[PDB]
């Protein structure tokens, strides 16, 4: 009798964990990574503005 | 100019992407990383030039004035876009990763929670 019982509210408790984390993880990451890659392009338009200025200079 | 404006945290980009693009993350995230590094250590810009100093001080004083009158109109470009199909690319993995997977995960994660409400029986 007991084995049952205690087997099912254990492994609903698994599938419940994963999916509220796997809910969270997928939004957030990948806003995360949104505003992760457009850093990184923008970061270089400022440099060669940048360092042109310096380049025509010399 | 340092990093682009959007800042979004380097741990919540670089353990988690799409199944589709899973190893290609931790790579873009050291490409990434060399370059907001790379960009970081520049002064953007030279100083100007003294002007009425280098036409005193080079005696062909006028050879000097043209490259006044051309490098203080000749101004210079900041490179263009080519890429922000990229902010395209996250509206799009955002409408999955919250609202395709997020209320797929909510009807989900109630099927067990639901069956955790019969699991009270």
């Amino acid at each position: 009798q007991l084995e049952e019982v205690k087997q099912a509210s254990i492994k609903q408790i698994q599938d419940a964990i994963d999916m509220e984390k796997s809910q969270q993880a997928l939004v957030q990451k990948r806003h995360y990574l949104f505003d992760v890659q457009r850093n990184n392009i923008a970061m270089a338009l400022e440099v060669t503005y940048r360092e042109r200025l310096h380049r025509v200079y010399r | 100019r340092k990093l682009a404006l959007k800042t979004i945290d380097w741990v919540a980009f670089g353990e988690i992407i799409p199944r589709n693009q899973k190893a290609v993350a931790n790579s873009l995230k050291s490409w990434n990383e060399t370059l907001t590094s790379r960009l970081a250590t520049l002064p953007e810009k030279p100083p100007a030039i003294d002007w009425a100093y280098y036409k005193a001080n080079v005696a062909k004083a006028g050879l000097v004035d043209d490259f006044e009158k051309k490098f203080n109109a000749l101004k210079v470009p900041i490179p263009e876009d080519k890429y922000t199909a990229q902010v395209d690319a996250e509206e799009k993995e955002d409408v999955k990763s919250c609202a395709e997977f997020l209320t797929q995960s909510k009807t989900r994660i109630q099927e067990y929670e639901k069956e955790l409400e019969k699991m009270r029986n």
